[PDB]
């Protein structure tokens, strides 16, 4: 909330292990969608793995 | 509860040394039923977006309900756009507009139509229209589209595009011919200069028939215009004589508070009724929906105003609804707004004054028209 | 120490696909040029397309790239839009290049690259001695031709029947014409938005009043760009006025890199630029060129300090803004529009315009009319 | 300005009810309404009562109410006030005038006499004596607000012994209207102020503060101007 922090969590076990920052990217409504409500960072995942869609 | 103790009004006013400040203030020390109405008054520039919109943003940040205020033509569009947006009612004695939503209430009542009815009575079929230009531009494209149906011959003049020699040859035009006829359009505060540049170099007498399309015709200095042959036709909506304005203006007489400001006297405008009427419908409107038992308090603070995501609070449809289903007996007469958010269902009577003195030739309104009497 | 990149702002309209089109191609040109005279710097464009919800979404957006740190905003605007985004961009002392249609009472912080339409629609209806004729005209752009046009009546005894089409469909149209050829009606005057003209053409071919003896004159500034084929044929009179020209070696050079575009990459590129475009064109020159001037008068442009909220309780204009509104308005650059110059209130001043008439061959080029020799004919 | 004429001034008998003529001349009391003031020799005036302009219902003095009954006609501008049991000290200068509210010009008092049968504020310097031509300036402090709904609440009178009081500064936003004095209120005016200049013989009058603010209207001390030869 109100950060360029990316976390990982666990469903299974309910832990903490990841908690790393998006280098250049904006928070708090800064490069958000059309539509706003703090979509600033949209990750994403494809047959190639986990990408992560924001602006810099 | 049914609703809160105290409910926060917004004012947007232009100056703080007004008639309207004074009828405010004086409609709110009126009232005496239990939902109180806390005023929030900013003076703003009124010909400004930036200042107005900062105002506006303030003020829905500090919690109000709804905001009575005055708009011009550069920010009609915006104050719409934002309460269209935010669900926030705008109570306002301006000019109407066509451009508008139905959370805009306009006091004042339209009067492009019955200027047309009263041109057609008279049989005019050429006449001069000086008109304002930062009045709204509506009335003069009706007047020349209803030139354009009927073949009529207008010759439209604007008041600051207009010199005083401009002047001069088009009243030696119009004194080229026998009949003169003259349909100013124009605010009471500007009227009066330009009545007095009529009556001082230029001339009448015996012909010069006068339509002025304002809403206050005892609001001007007649005398210039008064000992000649000239015939001024115009609309009163309130006329202080009826039991209901009689009173208010005994009660507003006979004050055991002073009034604000200097004076509330010397020819008093008809903005101050649409002010005092305002602040009733606002009141009768805040006290139906606590009779309702229809939650009207806010649970939780608003926000800011360019949240883009901006969602409407739910008790903003129920106050435009409260609001609009309003139907009173005022200082203008019956107050009721139709689905648009405009006064309708209104009269207005028709005044001439030929060098004799005041006399009532019939009345307009929006189902049968003008009813000579 | 002036910066290597230069932050402004781009604000587009629904169906701006081609005029975006065109800044973009403008910005690649600067960008991506082999004099380094041409670009000692680079510039970078906040854009955002917001498909208008009126002042609200203007303000949004005006505050969006005001937070980014932009020096100059070009933006367009509308009828509901013009004076939230002028007081906005007054009040912050931010610049605003606008291609849209010209106005009179902003007169601070904006430069509009419009020409005005009623110096050469009076000197027309002037020498062509026109006295009695009907107006068919729209408020999507103000009030000033119809205004000018009332007034030039008034002090000339003319008879104009003016109509507003704004409400008007096809139907309501083809009873309109009718009821005007009625009365003996045959000379007008067109002054609104292109998709409206095209439809007031196309229905005023549907009734058949393209043939010879009536005359039309166009208020609109590209005269090229409007699909005229069965007016050569009927023999009708069609008089228009094109702010352009196409056999100018600037816009000949421009227009080869134009057919050599993508349609894919370059969206709107099908078709020859309009007068927008290259408005839009002329205005990012004019944007380098008053950089480069800035950089020329050792100002050290930067907004590190009033990047911030646009509603604070005290107004905290940019204090650099009023030298960059001084070198915007002392510009004089030739362009695809010609001569682009300004006075003081920010208006296009010392411009050419082509007056064309209509043949049986296609568009004539009759006369040109400038700012200060008039109407000139050939 | 209105006209007001107020005549008959004399001795009654013990207990005898009296009557004074106020005829508004020039104007109505329905523009403005008649207020009656009774003002002992050498003391403040009172209020005696106030009347409503379109002749609906009727106040009385705040000392004695029910003593005192006054009758007044706006379309005749006519007003009249009776008593019962009239004393020695009951015999005062009582005085008409019109409202001061709704014009500057409209408030004129009457010219007022005498027969033989609040608002606390002081006013410095008590003797005052200055040539012609020169500036004066009077200082009237209040133990009330300065100012009553944002607005300044006081005014000035400049009555005479035997003479129609007038009202030269109202509000401190208002002079006199007719004969413009050269002295009004001005400034934030924590005390009552009013710089008269340049001075005359006929500006020579005692100026008396009376303050709105605190009800009701009465007259206080006030300071004597004269003119020094
Ligand atoms: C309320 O806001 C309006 C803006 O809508 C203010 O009008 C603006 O006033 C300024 C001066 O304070 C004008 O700037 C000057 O314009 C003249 C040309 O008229 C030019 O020669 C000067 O160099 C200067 O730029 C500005 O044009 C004007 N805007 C308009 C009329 O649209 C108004 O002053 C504000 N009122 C108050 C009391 O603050
Ligand atoms: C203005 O009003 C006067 C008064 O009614 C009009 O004068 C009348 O004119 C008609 C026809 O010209 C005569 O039959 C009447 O005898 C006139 N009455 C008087 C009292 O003189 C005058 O025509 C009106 N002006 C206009 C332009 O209609
Ligand atoms: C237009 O306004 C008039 C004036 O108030 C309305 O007339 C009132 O109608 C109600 C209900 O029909 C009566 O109880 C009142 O006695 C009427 N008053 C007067 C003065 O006649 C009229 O109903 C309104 N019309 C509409 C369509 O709302
Ligand atoms: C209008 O534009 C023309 C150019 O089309 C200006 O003529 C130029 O004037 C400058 C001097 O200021 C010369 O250095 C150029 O060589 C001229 N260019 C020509 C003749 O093609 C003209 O001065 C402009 N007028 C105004 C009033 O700005
Ligand atoms: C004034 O209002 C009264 C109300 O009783 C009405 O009878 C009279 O006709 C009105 N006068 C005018 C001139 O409208
Ligand atoms: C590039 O253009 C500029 C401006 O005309 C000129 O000063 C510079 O010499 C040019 N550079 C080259 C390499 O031609
Ligand atoms: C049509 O245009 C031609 C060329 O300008 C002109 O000579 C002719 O008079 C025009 N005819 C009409 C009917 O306007």
């Amino acid at each position: 909330f109100q950060s360029h922090i990316i976390i990982r969590f666990d469903l299974k076990t309910e832990t903490i292990l990841k908690t790393r920052s998006l280098d250049y990217a904006g928070y708090n409504n800064m490069y958000h969608y059309a539509w706003g409500g703090h979509s600033d960072i949209d990750l994403m995942v494809d047959e190639n793995g986990l990408w992560a869609v924001y602006a810099t | 509860a049914n609703f809160p103790n105290n409910i926060q009004i917004g004012g947007l006013f232009p100056n703080q040394q007004s008639q309207e400040h004074a009828a405010f203030r004086f409609a709110l020390s009126q009232l005496t039923e239990p939902p109180k109405l806390l005023p929030q008054i900013d003076i703003v520039n009124i010909s400004d977006s930036f200042e107005m919109t900062y105002r506006f943003c303030s003020q829905f940040s500090k919690g109000v309900y709804a905001i009575f205020g005055f708009y011009e033509r550069r920010t009609v569009n915006m104050l719409t756009s934002f309460c269209g947006a935010l669900h926030v009612c705008f109570i306002t004695p301006s000019f109407p507009v066509d451009t508008s939503n139905q959370f805009v209430l306009q006091l004042r009542p339209e009067l492009q139509e019955a200027l047309i009815s009263i041109i057609d009575h008279y049989k005019w079929q050429t006449f001069v229209y000086i008109y304002d230009a930062d009045r709204g531009l509506s009335v003069l494209q009706r007047v020349l589209d209803t030139a354009a149906e009927k073949n009529w011959q207008v010759t439209a003049v604007n008041i600051l595009t207009t010199t005083e020699e401009g002047y001069r040859m088009l009243f030696q035009d119009l004194e080229k011919k026998k009949e003169r006829l003259v349909v100013v359009d124009c605010e009471s505060e500007r009227l009066n200069a330009i009545l007095g540049q009529i009556v001082k170099l230029e001339k009448n007498g015996i012909g010069y028939h006068y339509i002025l399309a304002n809403l206050g015709f005892m609001d001007i200095d007649l005398n210039k215009f008064k000992e000649s042959g000239a015939n001024v036709t115009g609309f009163q909506l309130v006329n202080y004589t009826d039991t209901i304005p009689a009173r208010i203006m005994q009660q507003w007489r006979t004050s055991d508070s002073r009034d604000h400001t200097r004076v509330d006297w010397k020819r008093p405008k008809y903005t101050s009724a649409l002010t005092y009427d305002g602040v009733k419908v606002m009141a009768e409107a805040f006290q139906s929906l606590r009779r309702q038992r229809i939650d009207i308090s806010r649970r939780g603070n608003a926000g800011d105003c360019l949240a883009n995501p901006a969602v409407p609070w739910g008790q903003g449809i129920d106050i435009q609804r409260a609001l609009q289903q309003v139907r009173f007996e005022g200082l203008t007469g019956n107050v009721q707004f139709n689905e648009k958010g405009r006064r309708t269902n209104y009269t207005l009577h028709v005044i001439e004054m030929k060098h004799d003195g005041i006399r009532k030739i019939g009345y307009w309104n929006e189902d049968d028209k003008f009813v000579p009497a | 120490a002036f910066p290597s990149s230069v932050q402004i702002g781009g604000l587009f309209i629904r169906n701006t696909d081609q005029e975006y089109t065109a800044f973009r191609l403008a910005i690649f040109l600067h960008n991506t040029s082999p004099n380094a005279s041409e670009a000692p710097f680079n510039l970078v464009p906040h854009v955002d397309n917001i498909e208008t919800a009126n002042s609200f979404a203007v303000t949004n957006a005006f505050c969006s790239q005001y937070s980014r740190g932009v020096f100059a905003i070009f933006g367009l605007y509308d009828k509901r839009s013009v004076h939230t985004l002028t007081s906005f961009c007054s009040a912050l002392h931010i610049s605003l290049i606008t291609p849209s249609f010209p106005t009179e009472g902003e007169s601070q912080f904006v430069l509009q690259l419009r020409p005005s339409l009623r110096g050469a629609l009076l000197s027309l209806l002037d020498h062509y001695e026109w006295n009695c004729f009907v107006f068919l005209y729209d408020t999507d752009r103000g009030y000033s031709i119809l205004q000018a046009i009332m007034e030039k009546a008034g002090q000339n005894g003319w008879h104009v029947s003016a109509i507003c089409v704004e409400n008007f469909n096809d139907v309501s149209y083809r009873q309109l014409l009718e009821e005007l050829d009625r009365r003996q009606e045959k000379k007008f005057v067109i002054d609104c938005e292109i998709e409206r003209l095209q439809n007031i053409l196309e229905q005023i071919v549907s009734v058949g009043k393209h043939v010879k003896g009536y005359h039309y004159i166009i208020a609109n500034l590209g005269f090229k760009d409007i699909s005229l084929e069965r007016f050569i044929h009927g023999g009708a009179n069609v008089t228009g006025f094109q702010l352009v020209d196409f056999n100018t070696p600037m816009v000949t050079k421009l227009m080869d890199r134009w057919k050599k575009l993508d349609q894919r990459e370059y969206p709107g590129s099908e078709t020859p630029p309009k007068y927008t475009s290259a408005l839009t064109y002329d205005g990012v020159l004019v944007m380098a060129e008053t950089f480069r001037s800035l950089r020329r008068q050792k100002i050290d442009i930067s907004r590190r300090g009033n990047a911030g909220d646009c509603l604070a309780n005290p107004a905290a204009p940019w204090g650099q803004g009023i030298d960059m509104e001084r070198t915007l308005k002392q510009v004089r650059i030739q362009g695809l529009t010609g001569n682009v110059q300004f006075d003081h209130y920010g208006r296009r001043v010392n411009y050419t315009m082509d007056v064309f008439e209509l043949k049986s061959t296609g568009p004539r080029k009759v006369g040109y009319w400038n700012d200060m020799d008039k109407l000139v004919l050939i | 300005e209105v006209k007001l004429l107020e005549s008959g001034g004399g001795l009654v008998q013990p207990g005898g009810s009296l009557k004074l003529s106020c005829a508004a001349s020039g104007f109505d009391f329905s523009e403005y309404w008649m207020s009656w003031v009774r003002q002992a020799p050498g003391k403040g005036l009172e209020w005696i009562g106030e009347i409503n302009p379109d002749s609906s219902s009727i106040d009385y003095t705040p000392s004695l109410k029910d003593k005192i009954i006054i009758s007044r006609d706006n379309a005749k501008k006519t007003l009249y006030l009776q008593l019962s049991k009239v004393r020695s000290e009951d015999t005062a200068l009582y005085y008409c005038a019109r409202p001061r509210g709704n014009y500057v010009v409209m408030d004129y008092w009457g010219q007022g006499t005498s027969v033989t049968v609040n608002i606390v504020l002081t006013q410095s310097p008590a003797s005052l004596a200055v040539s012609l031509g020169q500036r004066a300036t009077i200082s009237c402090r209040a133990s009330e607000s300065v100012d009553s709904y944002g607005s300044s609440f006081v005014h000035w009178y400049q009555q005479k012994p035997g003479q129609p009081p007038k009202l030269l500064i109202f509000l401190a936003s208002k002079l006199e209207s007719g004969v413009p004095a050269r002295f009004s209120g001005s400034g934030s005016r924590t005390d009552f102020t009013l710089t008269i200049d340049p001075v005359e013989a006929d500006d020579a009058a005692t100026y008396y503060c009376q303050q709105t603010n605190e009800d009701p209207y009465t007259f206080g001390g006030g300071t004597k101007l004269e003119i020094k030869r």
